[PDB]
Order: C-alpha cells, then structure tokens, then sequence
C-alpha cells in the first residue's frame, strides 16, 4: 500500500472535489433545476431565498442517497477504517454502489451515445460500461429528466395567466396587467394543493421509481 | 414519455383551461348580446351603458360557480403533481 | 521519468473545451440559465475528456494570434450550431404569439407598441410544449453528436471559411416567419372568417357590436380550436427539427 | 444507518482523547512519577499536534466546500 | 512561443548552473583520487553556444554537449591531481549563489506574469 | 469527559460559518421576509423601500420575536458552560430543546409526516422524539406554506382598489388610461392610512 | 477601563464596516430616497435620472441635513476624544445622545410603544432612557410611513395632469388616442415650470 | 516591440471593449436598428425573440465584415508572423481596413459637424481623419441610414393598414378594429413576397 | 509639505474609484444621456437605438464639450505635476479651478442659494469664495432641470405630427384606427430629413456654450 | 434581558483587560520591582496574544455571516 | 534524465498559459453575453 | 461646520508628516550622525508602517461603504 | 490626447522592465560592472512600476463598465 | 496510459521510494550486517525530497482545478 | 491508530535505545563495587518482542579479584555507540513527523 503521508495527501486532495461529486454524480442536479424552475413559475424569482432552497435541496438529497450511502459505507468504509481493505481497492469498492445508482436512473439513448462518441467496442451489458460513459450519459438524463418535470410543473401557473388575461379581456380592460392579478392566485393555489409536500413526495417517488 | 403522451398532457391542460374560462366568458358574452339587442330595439346608442352590467353578471358568475372552479383546479393540480413521478424519462 | 509534458495535455484539451462549452452556452435547453453554472462546466469538461484522446492534438502555443483565430472559430462553431437550432423554438414562439394575438388577449400593443404591457401566453405555452417535445425527441444527444462529428468536416486547426454559408443562417431568419404563418393558418384563418361574421353584425344597427361582444366570443373560440389544434403541432415539431438538422448538415460543410 | 454527525463526533473525540493523553503523560512526568520518559513524552505531544493538524485540514476543506455550495444560485 | 522565448535565457542560465555545480561536485568528491585533473566549463561562452543552438547530449549512459575543460593547477602535488580544494570551494558558493540568484530571477519574472493574468 | 481546549475553539470558530444558515432556516427570518418581499411586490412598485432597509428591519423583528428563546437557551445553555459547569456538548444538546420547541409550535404535522417518511422512521411516538434533521426541513416547508398564505391574502386589499379603479375608469368611458398608474397613489393613501407597517409588524409578531 | 490600543482600532474598523446601514436606518437618507424614487415613477419618466445621480443628490441632502448632528458628535465627544480627554466607551455613549435625540424627534408614538410592547420591556419613564434597540426600528418604520405620505402626495398635479388631458381627449371622441403619450411632455413642463427640483429638495429638507 | 507582459495587459484590456468594437465601429447597429423598426411594423413587439434578432444580426454583421477581415488577415494577421511589420506598424496597418470602411459609410455632414467640435482646422485630406472625429460621426451616419431603411420597411405595411381600415368603412363597419384584420394580411403578404431574404440582401447591398 | 510616494499612490488610486460620479456631476454627460432617454421617448420607440450606443455617443459629445477644460487642467496643474514643480495637494487644488467654473457658468443662482442656506454658510464675498460643497448639488440640481426644458421642447414636433395624424383618422370616420402605429413612421421621416440626430447635438453643444 | 451587544462588549472588555493586565506586567518587570518572573510575564503576553487573535477571528467570522446575510435580494 | 530545473519551469508555463487562456475565454464570454442581453 | 474631507485631509497629512519623519530620521542615520540611534529608526519606520497600514484599511471600509450605498437601485 | 498619456505611461513601464530584465542577464553572464543589488532594485522597482498599471487598468475598465451599465 | 494513470504511477513510485527508504533505516536499526549509515541518511534525504516534490505537484494541480472550476460559463 | 502503526518502530527504538543506555550508565557507575556483574539487553530480540525487558550477563574477559566484571573500554565504547543511535533514532523519527506536517500544511 501507499506510504502514510502519501495516503494523507490523497485524502485530502479527494476532500476538494465534494462540490463535484454533488453537482454531477449525486440527486441534487436534479433537484436544484426543478426549484429553480418553480421560483421562475410562481413569478417570485426571489422568494425563497437561494440559501433556503440550497438547505432544503441539501436535506433532500441527505434523505434520498442514504442507502447508497448506508451500502458504501458498509461496503468499504468499514473495511478500510478496520485495516482490511487498502486505500487504493476502498475507492474502487465504494465507486460501484454509486455506478450502480447513477445507472438506474440514466437512459439507453444517452448510454448509446456516449458509447458511439467514446469509439468504444459493443457493450453487451450494463456491466461493461464504465465510468467514462456512465458520468455525461447519468449527467444528460438527469438534465432532460429534471427539465421535464419543470416543464410540466410551469403548465397550471401559466393556465391561470391564460384565464385571467382572457376573464380581463371580456369585460373591456385591455389596459390591465394580468401578471399583477395572477400572481396572487397563484400563490393562492400553490398553498392550497399542499404546494409543497405534493412535490417533495413527487420529487422522491422520481427517484424511487 | 411518448409525445403522444405529451400532447395529451397539453390538451387536458388546456381544455381544463377552458372549463375554467367559459362560464365567466359566456355570461359576459350574454349579457352584452343582451343588453345589444335592448339597445338596438330601444334606439340607444351608447357605448359605456354596456360596460355596466357586464362586470355586476361576470362578479356574480363568481359568487355562484366560484367553488366548482376552484375545486376543478385544484384537483387538476394535485392530480399532475401526483402523476408526476410516472411521467418521467 | 516524471516527464508529465503538460503542454501537450492542455494542447490537447483545450480546444475540444472551448468548442464544447461554447455550444453550451447556447444550445437550447442546455443554455437555459435555470442550470447551475458548474453543473455545464462538467458537463462540457466530461464531453472533452471523453473525446478529445481520439482526436489529433494541436501544437499551436496558447501565446500566438493564432490561438486567438482558433478560439474566434471555436466560438463561431458553438454560436452557430446552438442559434440554428434555436430558430424552430423562436418559429414556434412566432406562431403562438400570433394566434394570442389575434385573440385580443394584448390589445395594447396595437396601440401603445412596446409600452411595457405585453404577455405572450400562449406563445410561452407552445414554446414549453416545444421544449418538452425536442427533449422527447432527444434533440440534445443529436446536438452534441453533430458537435463532435463537426470535427471530421471541420478539424480543430485552423481551416479557410466560405461565405454565402453565413447568409444561409441569416437567410434561416426567414423560417421562423415561413413555418410560424402555416402554425397558425390552421387556426387565424377561421378566426379570420369569425371577425368577417362580426363584421356582418356591424353592418346591421349601427355601434352596439364589437369591444361588448366580439371579444368573448372571439377568446372562447380561439381557446377550444387551438385546443384541439394542439395534436396538430407535433408532426409539424418534427418537421421544424428535420428542417433545422439538415440545413445545419448542409451548411456548416 | 451511518450518521456524519456522530462520525465527526466519533473524529473530534478520536483527537480530544489523543491530546488528553499526552497532556496526562507530561502530567506525570512533570510530577516526577517513575515510568515516564521523555521521548515518550515528546513523541506523543508530537502525534497530538499531527491529530490536530489532520482535524484542521478537514475543517478547512469542509467548510471551503460548505460555503461554495451554500454560496451557488439556484 | 513568446513566453516560452522571453523566459529561455534565464531558464538555460539555471541548467548550465546545474550542469556546472554536478561537475564542481564530482571535481569536490575525486579531490582526494590520485591522477585526476580537475575540470570546469566557461559558463558564459556555453551559455551563448546553447542559446543560439540548442541543447545537445553526447549519447542517451549521457551527458551534456559541453566542453570540459581543464583547470590550470596552482602547485604541484605527487599525487598528480590538480583539484586545489580552495578554489574548489571558491567556485562552489559562487556557483550556489549564483543558482539563487537565478531561482529568484526566473521566480519574479513567472509571478510578474501572473499578477497581469490573474483577475 | 470533556473535550479540549483546541477542540473546542476548533469547533466554535467553525459553527459561526452556519449562523447565516441558522438565521435563514431555522429562524423567523424567512417567513418575515418572504412576506415584505410580496408586500413590495402588492405595493404597485417592486423597490420603493430598499432592500437593505427590509433585511435590516426583519433582523430587528425576527430578534425581537426570539428573544425569549434567545433567554431560555442563555439560562440553560450559555451561562453554565461560560461558568465551566456543563461540558460544550452537553451545553449544545441542553440548549437544543428551547429551540426545538420553538420549531415544533410552528411546524404542519404534514410536513413532519413526510419527511419522517422519507427518512424511514417507523415508530417515532412522543413529540419529544423528532430528530432535528427531521424537523429543520418539516419546520422550512411550513415555514414556506405559511408565509405563502399571509402573502396571497396580504395582496387582497391592493387587487381591490385596481378592479375598483379600472371598473370605474372604464365604465366612466376613459378605457384608454392605464389603471395602475393612476392606482398607486391610492394605494399609497390605503397603506399610510391604515398604518400598514405597524399593523404588517403585529400581525407578524401575533402569527407567532 | 480604556480599551487597549489594539481593541480600540479593531472597534474603530468594524464599526466602519457597518456604516451604509447607518446611513439607511439612523440618518434621513432613506426617506429621500424613497420620495426620490417614487417622484421619477411619477413623472412617466422610469429611468431618466440615473439611480447614480438620485443616490448622489440624497447623499449630499443627508449630509447637509445631518451636518448639525455632526457637528454636535463632533463637538461633545469626537473632539474630546481625540484629544485623549475621554475614553472610546464614554465617547460612543455620549456621541449616541444627539443622534438619539434627532431620532426620537423624527419617530411615532406608536410605532415606538408597538416595538416596546413587543420586546417586553418594563416601563419607561420619559424618552430619556429609550434603548437603541427599541429605537432603531421604531424610527425605521415611521420614516417608511413619512416618506409613502410625502409620495402619495406628490403623486397629486400629475394625476391632475392626467385626467385631464384624458378628458380632453375623449370629450373630442379621440376614441384609440392614448393619453400618456400626451401627458409626458406636459408633466416635465409641469414640473420645470414650478422650479420642481429645488421646491422638492427644500420641502424635504425642512421637514427634517 | 515592448514588454510581454505589458502585451498580454493591453490584450486582455482591449478584449473587454469588444461590445464597444462592435457596436460603434462595424454595422452591427444598423442592422439591430433596422430589425426592431421591423418588428414594430408587424405590430407584434415580441414574436421574433430579441436573442434571435440579435445572433441574425450578429450574422449578417460577419458576413458583411467579411471582405473587411479579409482585408486584416493580408495587411495584419500574415505579416505579423513573418515579422515584416509587427505591434505598431501592423495593429494600425490591420485598422486602416476599418478607417476605410468607415469613410465609406459615413457621411460628410457628421465628419464637418464633429471637427468643428474638436477645433481640428487643418483637417484637408480625407484619409487622415482621426478616429476621435470619425468615430462618433460614423455612428451618427448609421442611426440615421438605420432610420431610413426603417421607414422604407414601414411603408407597404402602412399602406396595407391603410388600404384595411379603408375597406372596412367603405364597407360599413364603424366599430370593428382595422389591426385585428390586417395582422394575418400583413403576414402573409410578408411571406408570399419572400420579404426576409430580399431584405437581408438589400441590407448587404446597402454596405 | 508634499505628500509620501506611497500616500500619494493611495490617494490617486483611491480617487481613481470616482469616476463615474465625477463625469455624472461633474460633467455635461448627466445632461446629454437624460435627453436621449427622453427623445427615443418621443420617436415613439421605447428600443430606439441601443442604450449601450446612445451611452457612448453622450460620453463622446462629453468629451468633446469639456476638450477645453480638459486641455486647461492639463495645462495649469497637470503640466507641471509632470515636470516635478508642483505637489499633489497643489495640484489638486488647481486643476479644480477651470472645472469649477464651468459649473457655475450652468448653475442656477436659486439652486446655489438653496444650498448655501442649507448648510448655513457664512456671506460668500463672491463666485469665486463658493465651496465645492455648494457648488456640486446645485449643479447637478440646474443640470436636471436644464435636461428637462430640453426634453420637453424636444417632445413638441412629435406631438404636432400625433395630433395631425390622429385628426385625419377621426375627421374621415376612422375612429377605431390607432393613430400611434400610424404617426410612428411619419415621426421617423421627420427626424431623417431634418437630420435629428446632427442637429440635437449641434444644439446641445450650443446650449452647453 | 439578554443583549448580544452587551456580550460583545463583555469580551472585548475582558481582551482589554487581560492585554492591559500583560502590559502592566511587563511594565513592572522592567522597572525592576522584586516578586515578577520573566516566564510568567512572556506566558501572560502569550495568552493576551491569543485572546486578542480569538476575538479577530470572532470579529471575522461575524462581519463575514452579517455581509452574506445583508447582501440577498429581497 | 529530467531535473526539477525543467519539470518546474514547464509547469509553471502551462498553468501560466492555462490561465492566460481561462482569462480570455471568460473576456470573450463576457462580451457575447452583453451582447446578447441587449434590448434591440 | 465639520467637513469630513477635512478630516481626510488631515489624516493623509499626518500620516504623511509621521513616514517623512521616519525617512528623515534614517537618512540621517545613515549619513552617520551621531545623535540618532537604530532602535529609534527601526521603531519609528515600524509605527509609520502601522498608521499606514491604518489608513489602507480605512480606505478599503470607505470605498466598499461607498461601492455599496453607490450600487442602489433607488 | 488620452490615448496619447496611456500609450507614454505603457512605454514607460515596459522600458522599466526591459532595463530591468537586460541588466540581470548581463549579470548573470559574470559582465562586470553591474552589483547584485541594483538588479534587486531594479527588478522590484519594475514590479512595483508594472503592478500600479495593473491597478490602474482595473480601475479604469471598472469605471467603464459602471459608466456603460447605465439605463440611458 | 492516461494523466490519472501518470498521476496513480507517480504516487506509487514516491510510495515505493519512502518505503524502500524506510525498510532499509530499520534494518539498520535492527543491527543487521552490511547496511551503512551514509546510504540510509543519503535515501532518507531523497525520500524527503520526492515527498516535497509529490506535494508541489499536488498543490499546483489543486490550483488549476480551481481555477477552471471557477470559469464563468 | 494508523498514525501509531507508521511511527510504532521507531518510538520502540528509541525507547530501547534509552534503556540500554541507562543499563550501561548502571554498569559505568558500579564499576568499583566488588562482585557487581555487568548487565546487558540484546537490543534486536528485545525489539523483536516490543514490536510483536530480560537482563543477561557480559561475558567478562579479565578475571579481577574482587569480582567485578565490568570492563571499562568495552562499555565505554558500547555507551558511544548507544548515544550514537539514540540520535539516529531522534533524527528518522523527527524527519517522519516533519514529512507528515509538510504533507498537511498548506
């Protein structure tokens, strides 16, 4: 195995990229965009101020990569902390449970791709395919799975713009602002249908499913 | 997924759209037919008598359908929310 | 031993990046401010590592004007593949826009242009509905491979330009208009025949008709007949993104 | 069911006992108690000092990560 | 190229300096070897030779393409070698200096150039 | 058993990186400011007081609301580890509770419900069992409801006075004026002579 | 009892880093700039002074306004102070006094026994012994008050302008002619003519 | 030749005003002018997005440029790495191609108006402007060429407008509103006659 | 008496800062920029020419307009600054003087005189005795007044061809027609044939003299 | 009752009067008055270094969090 | 083989070169974005 | 009527007065004369270095007051 | 005019630098003459001269980018 | 093969090196024949210095990550 | 701790160095008392069983009268040597920390 000090210096060094392994191997991307794209939808880009949606997206993502967590550290945690397992094999033992989580939710077409681009032989297998063409392929379906359930979030807060300005228009005041009138109702009704807990459960379930 | 599914999503969206919309939108549109064919019958000509009518029918169109709207929306929102997590690709 | 040349690497890595990253920064829905900047970074960072060993590195030094023409066509490249395709959402946006329109739903604009009061809803609610279609359709995975398949047609060195070429993505500004006219057509033409019919009714007793009950009726029937138009615009959908792919193919070689 | 409170819990205590031992062995030794030595002494004081070293290290490294997480717009 | 230019002269500097402290060592460890000459390098007329034409190795066992040349002894020894331990370690901290010197020079120049990158 | 004296620098100097985070999630700074922003939002224009002044301000109220949580954990807490009667961890888990309470008093069940869910607790029982991790994202998420709730309704009155006003100028014929232009003095006049902000401050203060 | 040199200077640069909420929430430069910001939405004209030019103009009003509070901190226990007469605490308390006093002088009743009923403090007698805490956000909210008033009511000869030039127009059956168009030009005449700019600034100024 | 580093400051510094470059030096305002003049004509203030109109701008604006880059690589881009002419002599060597231009495209009333502002008597030859004078007088040239290319576009669509509400009065209708009608007409009179791709070839001819 | 090198980078550096206030006050700019932003008013075209254009073509005519208080200060106390025969403090404290005169040639003696009772100066013997203090407010006080005359004696033509136009419409019955669509091109033939753009700033470079 | 600026000032009164303690220390020492001790006066000035850098880095921390939190868009 | 004199020397010039080029991509980038936040 | 950039002033200028001071004193030593020791030249270009270390940091507190009441939005 | 100054004070700079830069490679090839403190001088006196311009560009470009940042 | 080979082969020569260093000086400690003094503190002097070179190395690349991190996209 | 395992030889070395040293410090010091028998540890056994203390006899080489064998060069030179490692142990055990601290500091 490594010399102490260079083991020391390995750890540490792997201690800078948490950021990046929260951004793009972790359930936060994800969440992060869907709230973004709610804050763009209720009309308040201001509302929940960044750091209070960051906290919560934090404990969302501490919830729901706890098993992935729990199977890393029993896997090779553990075994590493009781001198079993060295620090070059511990990295590479805890690396599959995160594959294997990052897998299941990626996409065929995403994994073709990066399969084709990287001029890479044919993968019979999911177990053939490594981490240079699982990383982009689970970043890009996230991207497209979060944009989808954003988009399909900013459909009822643009509907009732689309009554308001149409009820406005009936009776003669073109002059009106709709934003002004529907802003209200729709914080009216993004605290009536349990604006939030609807989307953690909904959010949590995409990823349960 | 499919972009059948998709368009179906934005029909029923917006169809619910227009349930919302028409109640309000044709007892406007009475009410000033209405008050029109009074007014051409009559021999009146003004245009602001028509604005008044209007906005006392469209408020009462509230007070009378304003719980089936509100219950319609909401359960087409709480119904996308929870349909969510299955509609995803 | 311990060589590590570094320049090499870097040479090697750079260039893809900039090419990256610049589509990035302008391809449609990976361009979208709602990502974190990091999360496109990596992105482009991960796409780069992934390809750029296959490719031939370069030897120009980052210190040269030559860098800097290289740079000018990474950028171009990136700037003009993510605009290209961004016409088919801004022909959509057209079309939506000008269905709402002729709804009456912004009235002010005839009247007070850029005054401040504008809400294109429905050019907004056809242009998430494209989003969600190109994202069905797996445009971006397209995108991205066409980005790196630019390469075989235009390596990374630095390689002459034609010209016309350019007009034909300008000449692309007519699209937007072309298709966004037939969008609408199945819709404004019937609610063109509903204003005539108002007409008829103005001819009758003079005033007491139109600004009372022109409106309602005229949004109500917009709101149901572009609620069924609706299924209509997906094979349309399809056909902007063919239109949009292969002029890029033809054009950018 | 793993807690990162209790592993830095667990982490902080590792070094607080770490510490408190070498300080009671340079108790001992001071007050002329038979057994001690002094590069015993010494060497632990200097293994109490690269324990907490270590513990600043990841402190630094943590909060570092911490705050540009904390600091990113949504 | 215009960094790798601008930077050239005193990054050869501190080779030759190397390359001449490496045989200013082996002149120090051979000082006691009967029947060695010690030998040196005119630092200035290798430093303009390897500024205009680049540098070279005999073979890569290697070695630099430098003249070694010999040093005029000061007094005689029976021995017959003509490594006085003086000048020897004369030219040793001059050298060492003289390596300092270059370490400081180039060390300015390269953070003189990220102060303008940096932003 | 007590930890060290570096340690415990160690640990204080590093805690004071989370006071931000402690004021925004786990205080009244939230709710207090998300209601001043829609009320910037209801007023008719968006920066009228600037937000320097609005963050200010909701310090002062979101202090002057916890001050006695702020004494509970002085008394329990702060004074007998300052004295070196109590252990820092055990002056930490002793001053926990005051603000916990505080947290519960303000928490929907439903929301404590679906995150114990989804942190896989089984059978919690008394209130006095909720982990904080538990609590923090249950107590924001109510926080957020309940500041959205005190905003919709906090825009009634101004929604009034701008369909009043648009009614009358249309009805009046003058469809050609923009209604909120001449709608924000008014606005102005209803908020200055109701005592908006004093009044906006009880009710805040009393939603507690 | 002094405060060593060292603790002294870390005082002095800290209390300077403090200073814009100073500016805001203790001198007059928030009302200005309120009445400042809603006169520019007044006119039609949302951008036409630059927020620079605003910003600077209230800076300098603030100043000569507060120049006699300046001079009395100056006089009483600035100059003291460096004389090495006083000490740094006496000098902050006693600098505190003036600016109390223009404080209080500029503070509603009301808004002051909310914010004193709210912090659960006992009885005062007399505003002699008020603290900061209780006072800062009392004089906030009432100059927040006394600057929606000064704006509400501004908002008044264009609101004339307004209607009628409306009336006008629409009594000419110049059905599809928007009246802002029309109204701008004679809302700047309205206002060059009347000295506007001075007449404001020494409106606000006298009533500080 | 001076400093490397003082090379790589005045790069980076000349890198930040490259809006400024654009903008006040090549065409790019007349062509943003001349699309949002467009735009209003329609009568729709956002059915091409103002990114879109932007980047098409930014395209013609290269093209355009393009015999003017032209121009730069010869007297600017070649020669500096041949060393023949390098730093001084060449930067204003690769400008001249857009002093040029500029002379082009200005007219003599701006360049009068701005000498006279600067008290620059002697000015007698007109290929030793300096860039102070011509600059600002260029810019001017432009908002007022832009102007006029809009109101040459506003023209049929006026007449179209025009020629609608005619119509329907003749026809007897008082009350319904002319815009409603002449939107679709105004489109596909713009589509039929192909008017996007006949514009931008008029805008290039118009240099 | 003069200054230390380090102080006296200190204090170049520092007021290096106020550079925009300086040309907001200071200078013509406020006046200029101000009138554009009401003339793209009154073409009817809110867009007008970019704000990043119009920005730059007022700081050009700035620089033009204060070319000989510039050259003056370049010459009394900049000049000799160079040629080692002046300090800063003097420096500062001469070069002021053409500039100070250049404001008070354009500020109106009520605004000054507001601000002198403002600040309960002593009796100023005369222009020269005014302190800058006094002299800046006011300034920028009669600029904006100034740019505000301009404007609304700009606004007239445009008002003349709107009224024109919109009578047309309602004398021949066309009384649904919006006669701002109409009268903007008009506005626009106005403007190119008289040659607008030339004449504002001959004007305005007038005006400033 | 309780006032955070009444505890900040508790601290930086006691930093004062432990630099002030150190310096009298000092001060005494060196107009040689019999009873003071050269270590106990350099571990005095140590330990008032140490107080006087805890309050910098309280001071830092603060001023940090107030400009974070200051600084959001309401 | 090669002394730190070199290894040194060539990775201080690629990070010197590496932040050259970050600098000037992010000025370009700059440029492109206000660019295109304009108004038209 | 006090002005503060009449207070600036006459903190630039003794700040000033006290650096020239100190050059003075260690040119003077240099040169050799007799009546002027290192200490005291040491000490005093050590409390120059101080004030102007003060008066940067001042500076720096006045222009980020100054950038940030500067950056409203009105 | 401007340009003009700036250009001076670019020259003036990069003339510190070269001196600088060529009286330390006279040194270094042993040249007599020249004292390893004058090219110390030299060199931080160039790395002062060359650090104000950087301060002074920054100031500038941030000047120019708050006076362009303006709403007309 | 790749830079995180280069990087994992780099580490595992200085590892190698220190180790080889360290296993010779306790030899020597043992009091086992034919190790010298000179060659341990001469192999202990070059472990120290590939260490310090092994850590500039890292420092310098932790940099640059950072700082491309920190590109605005 | 995995810290105690790198540095767990050389403090066991140096901890054996320091008691050898004591027992030859014994045995220069009794060297005049009459039947005093000179003790000694064998270092690498000794090290062997810490790593995973028993006194033996010197074989003495002149027979004195008194008995006592204690033999001054011997010692003396063993205690030389004893000093001599103790300051090796000192110097690799130092160099270990200090590598350790360079490694962390930053």
């Amino acid at each position: 195995s490594w010399s102490l000090s260079v083991q020391t210096l390995v750890f540490i060094t792997s201690l800078t990229f948490l950021p990046a392994i929260l951004l793009m191997m972790t359930s936060f991307t994800r969440i992060i965009i869907v709230f973004g794209l709610l804050r763009n939808a209720l009309g308040t880009p201001s509302a929940p101020p960044n750091q209070v949606l960051l906290g919560l997206a934090l404990f969302l993502t501490f919830f729901i990569m706890s098993p992935v967590i729990d199977k890393i550290y029993v896997d090779a945690y553990q075994p590493f902390s009781e001198q079993k397992i060295s620090m070059q094999e511990a990295l590479d033992k805890g690396a599959q449970p995160l594959r294997a989580f990052m897998l299941r939710q990626t996409r065929e077409a995403d994994l073709a791709l990066f399969a084709r681009l990287a001029n890479s032989g044919p993968l019979q297998g999911p177990e053939a395919v490594p981490m240079r063409i699982l990383l982009p392929a689970y970043v890009t379906s996230e991207l497209k799975t979060a944009f989808q359930i954003g988009f399909t979030i900013f459909i009822p807060f643009l509907i009732i713009d689309l009554v308001i300005a149409s009820v406005l228009m009936a009776l003669g005041m073109m002059m009106v602002p709709p934003a002004t009138i529907a802003l209200p109702f729709k914080l009216m009704l993004f605290v009536l249908v349990d604006g939030w807990q609807l989307l953690m459960g909904s959010l949590a379930q995409s990823f349960y499913s | 997924m499919t972009p059948e599914s998709v368009m179906m999503m934005g029909t029923e969206a917006m169809k619910v759209a227009l349930a919302l919309a028409a109640p309000l939108l044709l007892v406007a549109l009475i009410t000033g037919l209405i008050i029109s064919i009074l007014q051409a019958a009559t021999q009146i000509n003004e245009m602001t008598l028509s604005f008044i009518p209007k906005i006392v029918a469209v408020f009462i169109a509230i007070i009378v359908a304003g719980p089936w709207m509100l219950n319609l929306l909401l359960d087409y929102v709480r119904t996308l929310f929870s349909n969510l997590p299955y509609i995803i690709g | 031993v311990t060589s590590e040349q570094w320049l090499y690497w870097l040479h090697l890595y750079f260039w893809p990046l900039l090419r990256v990253l610049a589509l990035i920064s302008t391809a449609p829905i990976l361009s979208e401010r709602a990502i974190p900047k990091r999360v496109k970074l990596g992105l482009g960072i991960m796409i780069t590592l992934v390809i750029a060993p296959s490719l031939p590195a370069n030897d120009t030094p980052l210190f040269s004007i030559a860098a800097l023409w290289l740079a000018m066509q990474q950028i171009l490249i990136g700037i003009a593949l993510g605009f290209t395709m961004q016409f088919a959402f801004a022909a959509v946006r057209t079309a939506g826009e000008f269905i709402g329109l002729q709804m009456g739903l912004s009235f002010a604009t005839f009247v007070d242009p850029g005054s401040h009061l504008n809400m294109p809803v429905l050019a907004r609610i056809m242009d998430m509905l494209a989003m969600l279609l190109f994202l069905t359709f797996n445009g971006h995975l397209w995108l991205i491979s066409l980005l790196v398949d630019t390469f075989h047609t235009l390596p990374i060195g630095s390689n002459p330009v034609n010209s016309n070429a350019f007009m034909a993505l300008a000449r692309a500004g007519g699209l937007i208009f072309l298709n966004g006219l037939m969008l609408a057509l199945p819709v404004i033409t019937l609610l063109l025949t509903l204003n005539l019919a108002l007409g008829l009714l103005n001819r009758m007793a003079p005033q007491l008709s139109i600004f009372v009950i022109g409106f309602p009726l005229t949004l109500t029937v917009g709101i149901m007949l572009m609620a069924a138009l609706m299924p209509l615009i997906a094979p349309f959908c399809e056909h902007l993104f063919s239109e949009i792919f292969n002029l890029l193919a033809d054009i950018v070689s | 069911t793993v807690s990162f409170a209790g592993q830095l819990h667990a982490a902080l205590d590792r070094i607080s006992d770490r510490q408190a031992a070498a300080r009671v062995q340079a108790e001992k030794f001071t007050l002329g108690e038979p057994g001690i030595a002094l590069n015993d002494v010494m060497a632990d004081m200097q293994k109490a000092s690269v324990s907490m070293q270590m513990g600043i290290q990841v402190r630094n490294k943590l909060v570092a990560a911490y705050q540009e997480v904390m600091s990113m717009q949504v | 190229d215009r960094l790798d230019a601008a930077l050239r002269f005193q990054q050869e500097a501190l080779n030759l300096r190397a390359q001449r402290q490496e045989i200013l060592a082996a002149n120090i460890a051979n000082a006691d070897t009967p029947g060695y000459q010690a030998r040196d390098i005119d630092f200035a007329s290798e430093l303009k030779k390897v500024m205009v034409r680049g540098r070279e190795e005999t073979g890569g066992v290697s070695s630099p393409a430098v003249d070694l040349l010999y040093r005029v002894p000061d007094q005689p020894s029976l021995d017959g070698n003509t490594v006085d331990m003086d000048r020897e370690r004369t030219q040793f901290a001059d050298n060492s200096l003289k390596y300092q010197m270059g370490l400081t020079v180039l060390g300015s120049q390269l953070k003189g150039m990220m102060n303008v990158l940096q932003g």
